[PDB]
């Protein structure tokens, strides 16, 4: 996985975050936008993120995800 | 810091009802986790969530992740230490308050 990757949202994922949907349930199944990050360290200290895989989208808008909810586009 | 056991309490509160969670329908667990949340907060400077094993608590803090409402929680309402639950939950009562009282208990203990 890189950081810059395109992927797309290929399980389903309910969140509660969303800016057009904000407090409400939203599944980002389908959508695609950009691995930002890949958590596996924080200075050279390993730590423990189970959702590492941080995707930017559309409308300011990012989430957490594990590796196997996304799919390199 | 006893005023951080009582920020952390009202907290919890404020939380589960602006998400629409609910806390556990015995408020021992609750109550447990909330001690462990103003412990994590006195000892490392954020309530870093108590209900998991790290291998750096100080990095753990510093990223951020699972500083309590952590990622998976804002996120997704997904809260493993069962603080705070959905009204779906098998363990989730009806209260979105906990009697001071009940934490002063597990202080005891
Ligand atoms: S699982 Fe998340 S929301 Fe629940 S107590 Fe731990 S840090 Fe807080």
């Amino acid at each position: 996985m890189n950081v810059g990757d395109r992927v797309r949202v290929t399980s389903s994922v309910v969140v509660y975050h969303h800016p057009e949907h904000k407090k409400t349930a939203f599944d980002l199944q389908g959508m695609e936008g950009e691995v930002a990050a890949v958590l596996t360290e924080w200075q050279g200290r390993p730590i423990s993120a189970n959702l590492p895989v941080l995707v930017k989208f559309e409308q300011r808008f990012k989430a957490h995800f594990r590796p196997d909810e996304v799919t390199l586009i | 810091n006893n005023k951080t056991l009582a920020a952390m309490k009202n907290f919890a509160e404020q939380y589960a009802k602006r998400t629409d969670t609910y806390f556990c329908s015995d408020l021992s667990v609750t109550a447990v986790v909330i001690e462990g949340l103003a412990r994590h907060k006195e000892e490392l400077g954020s309530p870093l969530c108590p209900c998991r094993h790290y291998e750096d608590k100080e990095a753990e803090v510093k990223n951020t992740f699972w500083n309590c409402p952590c990622v998976p929680m804002r996120e997704r309402k997904e809260c493993h230490c069962m603080l705070f639950l959905t009204p779906d939950n098998d363990f989730a009562g009806d209260a979105q308050d906990i009697p001071m009282e009940t934490l002063e208990e597990v202080k005891a203990s």
